[PDB]
């Protein structure tokens, strides 16, 4: 602050009357009661006057301060005086106690110890009682915290002392500071150790929970003081080594200059911050001194030792190495040295170093108290129980539940609990603090864990917390009503117990954080629930949108948006389009963000700034988009594997397990869907038997032990999905002709779609016990055939229904024949042609794509197969593109494809030439790189442009736009995975039927006729 | 490219649009002759697919590698139909 | 030639030894001149050949640290008995290995109670050896003469000096051969009381090369300097804790060179070198440079400097003095004369250095008071002590701490300033409170210590060597009968004389009895184990890779032949969906009134996870296996992992691909022996695969067999607790229950026939330094280490003292924090104190 002063005479001049720290918005004020610093023309003169004026007044505030404290309470006195110095004043008054508390146990006075351990306690139970007031500004936040963070260690010292006089060493160990009356002086004992308090203007500063190892390197570093031996602590990282030396600056009310030693430091660079230790009597730290080149610290040494030989001999004055002259020396230096061994930089310090400087080992920091503090700090009483509970939970859950990425139970988990533990603690102070914190820990640790995992935690949360019974759940009354009421409008949606609990959750998580995500399996209805929650909060009071989006299906470039080579102007962002149009505080729409594609450390990073309490949107132009209350960030990835543990920290994670929504889930939903049709009496009989063969006994999971080594490995809910789109494929003849069938019709039908849904992927030698296992749970199967004769090559006929052998129409040749461009039908090119018949005839619906993808070995004839199918396609009726992917092919080179051959277009709607329903073919669909995420970029799109029917427009023009093409249908072939090829991703998998074509056992239907 | 080449029988996007029209013009004739004497005039979209069958004919590639060379093993995973397309006669070490 | 090859060797166990071809030639040509002329031809010849040995032996073994001194003569004896038809490469390749290739399932059982598992899996690849020029294995039906009852072979055994006896049956044989004959008697000793190996070379040595190259030759600087000329510079080699500069100055003395310039090599120290170095060569002067290793740069620089081409004086003599670097320029290394100055490391020798040097008449006046002078000694004894526990190695210290003299000075410093305080106060002893002196004497030597369990031994020899009866004069330490017996006092001086502390250094003994660290008089056999397999495990790494060993078979087909017999003893991988199914069938503990399956129980989840690991390790065991079988043959390219693998498998350790993942997390057990890694491998399973597929638990756990013992403990804890909850009172919660021990002392380990009510019953944990009597804790028996523990009987006490130890359970014998399991209160009730197993170094080992 500066004043005008000299107004009257010699005026122009200005007075500094008050010094300012800012944090943030806020700021810690000490005014300069007298001592105004009248600041002269020459700088370097008033800077002197300043730095003498600011340690006149805090000593002059202090010294009043350490006379009021006794005097008032603690509440009052802490909030009048500045951080520092109510840090300063705590600790002689905790001091003074205990002193006086030994002195009377020496003169033999019995529980005059209790007696102060009593007042010690209402000290402390104050501290904790005003944290729960939530006063303004991070300032008087940090100020509470801090003196909190001391009081612990006060109380659990003096708690624990136990020493019947003054002189015993158990209390001179302890860290003593004292106002002195004899000398008019603040001084700090440490062992045998008196430094006088420096008072440098500190401010309100974040101080590090003190440990009982913290305790004992103070001693060491002292010691090493009095010694005039040099300190330096060494450790792993983390353990915040150059915080624990600042801790005790702070402490002693020193400045401390910390330098972040590099390769790049010079011992001319050195010497000048040595030279400036020695001539002002500060501290000086060197954070990471071992990453100093070897070659320097030869130098630095003789440094260090010339200015320690100095210092024992008390020498006012001594000459530096490469220096003139002698430099004036001040008693009160010491300069350390954080070093890391098991070094991450270079080689062990000089047998100079060692000697001048007394290490302290420290171990990482024992979690118990860092948790103890951080609860007091929160306003919770009884910290020492809770601390240990809650420690032994999160130590003994991360070795007994599966390790999955997702789950964190490190610091970041243990800090994001506590701050919500808190906020539960201020609105119910009479609750009891073991249920707030039992609570806290269950609603926030839930909605992580995989179904395998819940049974076990809930187990470790009872085994700790044997006092707690049972604690109620928040009901959410609203919401709750509604999901049943919104499930039932859809006629494919089932409601179950562990789905509904699944919302709720989403819906919780939703309230509290802005970037909640939704993490589980392939066909887990993630998809479903985000619609569901949203038709709900629609419903109740305010709509809300949800725009899918993939990331990995663009450039990061792409996505956030460049700056153009050509021409120098800024391309708009697909990202920040969308988020700046849904950033707006108009008519309520809240919209919600989601982006598909698995989370990678790429793509992310740009969006980090969003994810974290900051949320504003940086596109490195300059420009920042400040996020609305309205507008959220939401994430339907898979895995959660390839993505730093920081990133996840931020986000409120969901996981929707594969038992939530069962494949009995969808399967009985799609029952439900045939009865809303208007053909109940068909539904009522295909549940009697898809129950009998897929609930009643596990099929899948049976199949799944009897025939090893499946071509394509899937998932049993995408096996089911298959058996159903093949299954309405099947009977779409019928629901034309408004034909129900007979039982036995039906379960013919089903079993055929059964074996080729489920046991498709499956190669020759396992198509046969597939075939063996059907005969032993007497399911209809062709009784009647030849040897090697199974399921697969027989079908149901529309017309008269029984098991037919599929017998390859007969070939007429083209009239001139070339043996190259001659393709004839084959027993394999038949069964291809039908079921890709089945899957692509179909009406598009939630199950189906409209989309078929024969995975095979190398030249098995799957390329051939679907070029048959795709020739005897009328030219005005059905169009047929094909597009051959490579391991070069990106998803711009697929996009850029698509994007021309359907340009004619019907309103917003995008569409093939005329109105044609053109089906693109996708040869060698696995080609394309895996990167080491291990994330196929441009299938990502593929999945993208089946699954929504549509991608975003990279044009420059026009960005944030869908287009959406109505009609079109894909094939894809693919080798199948293992041996160094590609597996597609496990996500795009699900919309596609899926089945394995084979090498024929004759060739001779074949080449026979040629 | 010519792995590309060998599987598609096309390049996409190797001639100008006008390009092709010239010469499916020279195509046509030898076309309608070739497929049973038609003697129709063909469309655009139906003349290419013959023309594409006729390159596949004529463009024969003859590939030359090392068996030893790092890339060769490399190459066979990384190209699709580079090898499974095109017939191998291997090289021996010369007999006595 | 064979020698210069053995130069080459010795490049590959540390970059500084490395010495040029061109520096060879010099002691080869100077050695024939230097040589005794004989008349006769073959006298000739055979005069050149003992000196020249010797004359290179000696020049190398200077620039050569102690640790490694024995290991160069070793190999050179080796190359010297390879080129001649006496030792194949085979015959090397068993001397290091000596069967820990082998494993016990496959092989032969044991049948005998006195040899150890491995003594005999390292007999039976005797018997199947036939060395050189032989038909038959010599030691073929050695493990039948052995498994006669025949006195002679235990007595062998367990005879102190074994080597220097003659082998009990076998003796007559081994004399009659005279070339080999010495080398098929050191690797029987190698075989059987391996610990005795460095003691055994030297008498092979000795047969091989002649006395004079097992004689210690500890050259003086007079002859180093004497060997230097003006163009060759003398580098030092330094141990951290030697400093050489004094010495060059004391002979500089007798040479009138006393006044000469010292440079303290680092960075921009190169402008005075230079100027330096530029007096010394015209005017002539030695030049002493320090700290070199840091100052790389002019190193380079001063090769080309020193060189010919530039005028120096006769009289200049260069003095290099840099402790041992990587990356030291090679140039340089090849000009100089290598010497290497290592403190002598004995406990008279380590005494001797600190108060020669240190401790000054001036220190000892400082304080003048008797106390500070007693104190004085102690604090410089024990500093001593400390240092020589290192040597033991894991036992000595879980992690070895260099403690430097700046902790001896800082803590002396320390006793100083408190004495001032309490001599300004008015029979005649201060207070000085030992309670305060205990603490911060273990705090200067503290701030090294990292370990939790090397602190609190550290501490203990605070509270043994720092306690109130130091004042007294009648207060000796330890009174060992090293020799009668040497008292190990506290010196008295009358009046403060520097001279009567360095007269009584000179009285105790050279030899260092074990019982003067606290431990038994076993720690000195675990001593000569770890510095002998530390021997083999040096001249393992600079063994050649070439396929020809001889034998009639390449190192690529033994590699082949122990691969093959690998993959057929592996168990079958298992299946994860049947595992899951096999889990679920599973009963909890108390399984009568239980009613509790699936993994929902403690043990079982944990039964689970353990198996999934167990499979994740075969899985990769398998994969390698099969690869390395494929890459000999030529079927794939050798992957970086698969060579590495091969080369392991040939010499009989884990490839380190099974050992640690790329990542750097611990995947398997760390064993060092393939062998018995691959037993361990076929009975930690054996127990999971029995466990799982049974549906009953085993009565008596083998806690080593887990991947995550601490984890299994943690298990059980949650057992009890849940069948507590119900009991009253309180209830039990996982937040304040503990582990409650006891040993079952049971003369059979089948008396147990069903499981404990509560527990687990824990077997196979052996005692380190110590017995178990039955009467608690026990002094060991002679000779016989790793002494078994019976039945530990596990629990939980639920929370709610002296002689009770507070022993640790190490995962492995290498003790660091991270192997720690968890600590066991054993009684140790009769006449032994806990504090006294503390420092004789009791620990519970899963391994070994
Ligand atoms: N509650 C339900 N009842 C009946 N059917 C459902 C239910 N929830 C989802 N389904 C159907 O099951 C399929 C699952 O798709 P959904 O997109 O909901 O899952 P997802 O987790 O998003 O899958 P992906 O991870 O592949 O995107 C859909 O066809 C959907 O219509
Ligand atoms: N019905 C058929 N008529 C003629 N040839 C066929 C037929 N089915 C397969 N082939 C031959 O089998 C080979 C299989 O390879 P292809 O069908 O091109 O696709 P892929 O190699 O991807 O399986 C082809 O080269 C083709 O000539």
């Amino acid at each position: 602050t500066f004043e005008s002063a000299k107004d009257k005479k010699n005026p122009a001049l200005k007075q500094i009357t008050q010094i300012q720290q800012v944090i943030g918005r806020n700021e810690e004020n000490i005014s300069l009661t007298g001592y105004y610093v009248k600041c002269e023309g020459n700088i370097e003169d008033w800077l002197k006057k300043l730095e003498q004026n600011m340690q006149q007044t805090l000593k002059d505030i202090a010294s009043a301060a350490a006379q009021q404290v006794f005097q008032v309470g603690l509440k009052e006195f802490v909030s009048s005086q500045a951080s520092q110095i109510a840090l300063l004043g705590l600790q002689i008054l905790w001091t003074s106690k205990v002193n006086e508390g030994l002195e009377r146990l020496s003169r033999n006075e019995r529980n005059a110890m209790d007696i102060k351990r009593n007042e010690i306690k209402e000290h402390m139970n104050i501290l904790s009682s005003m944290c729960l007031e939530d006063l303004n500004g991070a300032v008087e936040r940090t100020k509470v915290e801090t003196l909190v963070t001391i009081q612990v260690h006060q109380k659990d010292i003096s708690m624990d002392l136990k020493c019947k006089d003054v002189n015993d060493f158990e209390w001179q160990k302890q860290t003593r500071i004292a106002w002195k009356t004899d000398i008019d002086e603040c001084i700090i004992s440490i062992t045998d150790w008196d430094s006088p308090y420096s008072y440098e203007f500190l401010g309100a500063k974040e101080r590090l929970c003190i440990t009982p190892l913290t305790d004992r390197c103070y001693i060491t570093l002292a010691q090493a003081m009095s010694m005039y031996y040099g300190g330096a602590p060494a450790g792993p990282a983390g353990t915040g080594k150059t915080e624990t030396v600042k801790d005790l600056g702070r402490t002693l009310g020193v400045f401390v200059v910390v330098t972040n030693c590099s390769d790049q430091h010079r011992y001319r660079d050195m010497a000048k911050i040595f030279k400036g230790l020695v001539q002002s009597g500060l501290w000086g730290c060197f954070d990471e001194f071992n990453r100093i080149d070897l070659e320097v610290l030869s130098v630095v040494a003789m440094q260090v030792e010339s200015i320690t030989t100095a210092r024992k001999q008390h020498m006012k004055k001594f000459m530096f190495p490469e220096e003139e002259i002698e430099i004036e020396l001040i008693p009160t230096v010491s300069y350390f040295i954080t070093m890391n061994p098991g070094y991450a930089g270079r080689q062990e310090l000089p047998e100079n170093l060692k000697v001048l400087f007394r290490g302290v080992s420290m171990m990482v920091p024992d979690r118990e108290i860092i948790i103890k503090v951080k609860l007091a700090s929160v306003g919770y009483l009884q910290i020492d129980l809770l601390a240990k509970k809650f420690n032994v939970l999160y130590r003994l859950c991360e070795e007994q539940l599966s390790k999955q990425r997702h789950y964190d139970f490190g610091l970041r988990n243990i800090l994001s609990v506590l701050r919500t533990a808190g906020n539960t603690k201020r609105q119910e102070i009479k609750s009891d603090e073991e249920m707030l914190l039992m609570r806290s820990l269950r609603d926030m640790n839930l909605s992580k864990l995989v179904a395998d995992d819940i049974p076990l935690f809930n187990g470790l949360l009872a085994d700790i917390f044997p006092k707690l019974k049972e604690v109620p759940k928040k009901l959410y009354p609203d919401v709750e009503k509604k999901i049943p009421e919104e499930i039932n409008a859809e006629s494919y949606l089932i409601n179950t117990p562990s789905f509904q609990l699944k919302i709720i959750q989403l819906y919780e998580t939703c309230l509290v954080r802005h970037g909640f995500m939704l993490v589980g399996p392939t066909g887990s209805g993630k998809s479903t629930i985000m619609k569901i929650l949203t038709e709900v909060l629609t419903k109740l009071g305010s709509p809300h949108k949800i725009v899918i989006m993939n990331p990995k299906a663009i450039t990061a470039e792409q996505m956030y948006g460049v700056k153009s080579e050509i021409s120098d102007d800024w391309i708009p962002g697909v990202f920040s389009t969308i988020w700046a149009k849904s950033n707006n505080r108009a008519l309520k729409h809240t919209t919600w963000i989601t982006c598909d594609g698995p989370v990678d450390a790429i793509w992310i990073e740009n969006l980090n700034t969003v994810l974290d309490d900051n949320k504003i949107l940086t596109l490195a132009n300059g420009e920042r988009i400040a996020m609305t209350e309205n507008c959220k960030v939401v994430f339907e990835v898979e895995n959660l594997n390839n993505a730093s543990p920081a990133t996840v920290s931020r986000c409120g994670q969901v996981y929707v397990s594969p038992t939530d929504l069962g494949y009995e889930a969808v399967i009985e939903g799609w029952i439900r869907n045939r009865k809303a049709s208007g053909r109940a009496e068909e539904s009522d009989k295909l549940g009697n038997i898809l129950r009998k063969y897929l609930i009643n006994m596990r099929f899948i999971e049976l199949q799944s032990k009897e025939c090893k080594e499946p071509m394509m490995d899937t998932s049993p809910v995408i096996s089911v999905i298959n058996i159903l789109n093949l299954l309405t494929g099947c009977l779409q003849y019928f629901v034309q002709t408004q034909r129900t069938l007979s039982e036995q019709e039906y379960e013919k039908f089903i079993v055929y779609s059964m074996a080729w849904a489920i046991g498709g992927i499956y190669e020759a030698q396992d198509r046969v016990r597939f075939h063996e296992l059907l005969l032993a749970k007497n399911a209809p199967i062709p009784q009647k055939g030849k040897e090697n004769e199974t399921v697969f090559d027989y079908y149901v006929s529309q017309d008269y229904l029984d098991w037919k052998i599929c017998s390859p129409e007969e070939w007429v040749p083209p009239q001139s024949l070339q043996f190259s461009q001659l393709l004839l039908p084959t027993l394999d090119s038949f069964r291809a042609e039908m079921l890709l018949n089945f899957i692509l005839t179909q009406p598009k619906s939630h199950t189906c794509s409209n989309s078929a993808l024969l995975i095979g070995g190398s030249g098995t004839a799957k390329t051939s197969s679907v070029l048959l199918y795709c020739n005897k396609f009328d030219p005005q009726k059905m169009l047929f593109k094909r597009t051959n992917f490579s391991s070069a092919t990106s998803p711009f080179m697929f996009q850029s494809t698509i994007e021309a051959e359907c340009d004619f277009k019907v309103g917003k709607e995008f569409a093939p030439p005329g109105n044609k329903m053109m089906t693109i073919f996708i040869d060698d669909m696995s080609m394309p790189f895996v990167n080491k995420w291990g994330d196929q970029i441009t299938l990502e799109l593929v999945r993208q442009l089946i699954e929504t029917g549509g991608f975003y427009m990279l044009d420059k023009t026009q960005r944030g736009n869908q287009r959406k093409m109505k009609n079109l249908q894909y094939i894809g072939a693919m080798n199948h995975p293992g041996g160094g090829r590609n597996d597609i991703p496990n996500r795009l998998k699900r919309q596609f039927f899926i089945f394995n074509m084979i090498l024929p056992l004759s060739i001779e239907g074949i080449y026979g006729p040629i | 490219y010519i792995n590309m080449v060998l599987s598609t029988g096309e390049i996409p996007n190797l001639l100008a649009k006008d390009e092709r029209e010239v010469w499916l013009g020279d195509i046509s004739q030898a076309y309608c002759k070739e497929k049973n004497l038609g003697n129709i005039d063909p469309p655009q979209s139906e003349l290419w697919t013959y023309f594409v069958d006729r390159v596949r004919d004529n463009f024969h590639i003859m590939l030359c590698f090392s068996p030893v060379g790092q890339k060769f093993r490399e190459r066979a995973r990384k190209f699709p139909a580079l090898f499974n397309e095109c017939t191998i006669d291997w090289f021996l070490p010369w007999p006595e | 030639s064979a020698i210069y090859f053995t130069m080459i060797e010795v490049s590959l166990v540390n970059w500084m030894y490395n010495s040029s071809l061109e520096q060879f030639l010099k002691l080869f040509i100077e050695s024939i001149d230097l040589s005794e002329k004989a008349q006769l031809p073959s006298n000739r010849v055979k005069n050149i050949i003992s000196f020249l040995t010797f004359h290179v032996y000696r020049y190398v073994n200077r620039g050569l640290f102690e640790k490694d001194k024995i290991t160069f003569i070793l190999m050179m004896a080796f190359k010297i008995l390879t080129t001649a038809g006496t030792i194949s490469s085979g015959d090397v390749s068993l001397f290091l290995k000596s069967g820990d290739a082998l494993d016990i399932k496959s092989e032969r059982q044991k049948q005998i109670s006195y040899l150890e598992d491995n003594q005999w899996l390292n007999i039976l690849a005797l018997s199947k050896h036939t060395f050189s020029g032989q038909t038959l294995p010599f030691f073929k039906e050695l493990p039948d003469l052995i498994s006669r009852s025949e006195n002679q072979w235990r007595n062998w055994i367990d005879k102190n000096d074994p080597e220097n006896f003659p082998i009990p049956d076998f003796a007559e044989s081994i004399n009659q051969e005279k070339e080999i004959g010495s080398f098929i008697s050191l690797c029987l000793v190698r075989s059987l009381r391996n610990d005795r190996t460095l003691i055994a070379t030297q008498n092979f040595i000795s047969n091989v090369l002649g006395k004079e190259f097992t004689d210690p030759i500890s050259y003086p600087i007079e002859g180093i300097w004497q060997e230097s000329s003006n163009m060759d510079p003398v580098l030092f080699l330094l141990s951290a804790g030697a400093d050489p500069t004094s010495s060059i100055d004391e002979l500089a003395k007798k040479k009138k060179k006393f006044p000469c310039e010292k440079v303290s090599m680092g960075e921009g120290q190169e402008r005075v070198a230079r100027q330096v170095i530029m007096k010394g060569f015209v005017e002539g002067g030695w030049v002493i440079l320090q700290n070199c290793h840091l100052g790389l740069k002019f190193m380079e620089e001063i090769e080309t400097l020193v060189s010919p081409i530039n005028q120096i004086h006769e009289d200049f003599r260069l003095w290099i003095t840099c402790e041992q670097h990587p990356k030291f320029p090679l140039g340089l290394l090849q000009k100089t004369l290598k010497v290497t100055n290592e403190p002598p490391k004995g406990l008279k020798a380590g005494l001797y250095k600190t108060f020669t040097t240190i401790i000054t008449q001036e220190f000892i006046d400082k304080v003048d008071h008797s106390n500070w002078r007693s104190l004085i000694f102690t604090i410089c004894f024990l500093h001593s002590i400390v240092i020589e526990r290192k040597k033991f190695g894991p036992l000595g210290w879980c992690v070895p701490y260099e403690y430097n003299y700046s902790d001896l000075e800082a803590s002396l410093l320390y006793i100083e300033k408190y004495l001032t305080n309490l001599m300004s106060t008015p029979h005649n002893l201060p207070i000085s409170m030992n309670v305060v002196r205990y603490m911060i004497c273990e705090v200067q030597y503290g701030g090294r210590i990292t370990d939790d369990l090397d602190r609190e031994l550290f501490i203990t020899y605070g509270e043994t060597y720092l306690k109130d009866g130091i004042f007294g004069n009648d207060y000796f330490f330890y009174d060992i009968m090293v020799d009668q017996k040497f008292k190990y006092r506290i010196p008295q001086n009358p009046s403060a004389e520097l001279i009567k502390y360095q007269e009584y250094i000179a009285k105790v003994p050279t030899v260092d009895n074990p019982e003067v660290f606290g431990l038994h008089s076993n720690a000195d056999l675990t001593f000569r184990l770890k510095e002998s397999k530390e021997m083999i495990n040096t001249v393992m790494e600079t063994r050649p890779k070439d396929s020809s060993v001889g034998g009639g078979k390449t190192r690529e087909e033994i590699v082949q032949d122990k691969a093959k017999d690998m993959l057929k003893n592996l168990p079958p991988d298992y299946n994860d969906v049947e595992v899951r199914e096999l889990v679920s069938k599973l009963g909890g503990p108390n399984p009568k009134t239980s009613t509790e399956r699936g993994m929902t129980v403690p043990l079982n989840i944990f039964l689970y996870q353990e198996v999934t690991r167990m499979q994740r390790v075969i899985g990769l065991v398998r994969k390698t296996l099969q690869d390395t079988i494929l890459a000999i043959d030529g079927q794939i390219i050798m992957t970086p992992e698969i060579l590495e693998a091969i080369n392991a498998i040939y010499d009989a350790k884990v490839p380190n691909s099974w050992l640690y993942d790329p990542s750097g997390a611990e995947i398997s057990w760390l064993l060092p022996n393939l062998g018995s890694w691959s037993t361990s491998l076929s009975d930690r399973n054996k127990q999971l695969n029995d466990w799982l597929r049974s549906g009953q638990r085993p009565i008596l756990f083998w806690l080593t067999g887990f991947f995550n013992p601490q984890g299994f403990l943690t298990g059980m804890k949650q057992e009890v607790t849940r069948n507590h909850k119900k009991k009253d009172g309180e209830a039990w919660s996982l937040d304040d229950v503990v582990y409650s021990t006891t040993v079952k002392e049971r003369e059979k380990e089948k008396d147990i026939e069903q499981p404990p009510a509560e527990g687990v019953y824990i077997k196979g944990l052996y005692l380190e330094g110590c017995k178990w009597s039955k009467n608690g804790l026990d002094d060991s028996d002679p000779k016989k280490i790793f002494a078994d523990l019976p039945i530990l009987h596990v629990s939980a006490i639920n929370k709610k003292m002296s002689n009770t130890y507070l022993c640790p359970v190490y995962k492995y014998p290498k003790r660091t924090d991270k192997y720690l399991i968890f600590r066991v209160g054993l009684p140790c009730e009769g006449s032994n104190n806990p504090s006294h197993w503390k420092l004789r170094g009791v620990a519970l080992l899963c391994s070994t």
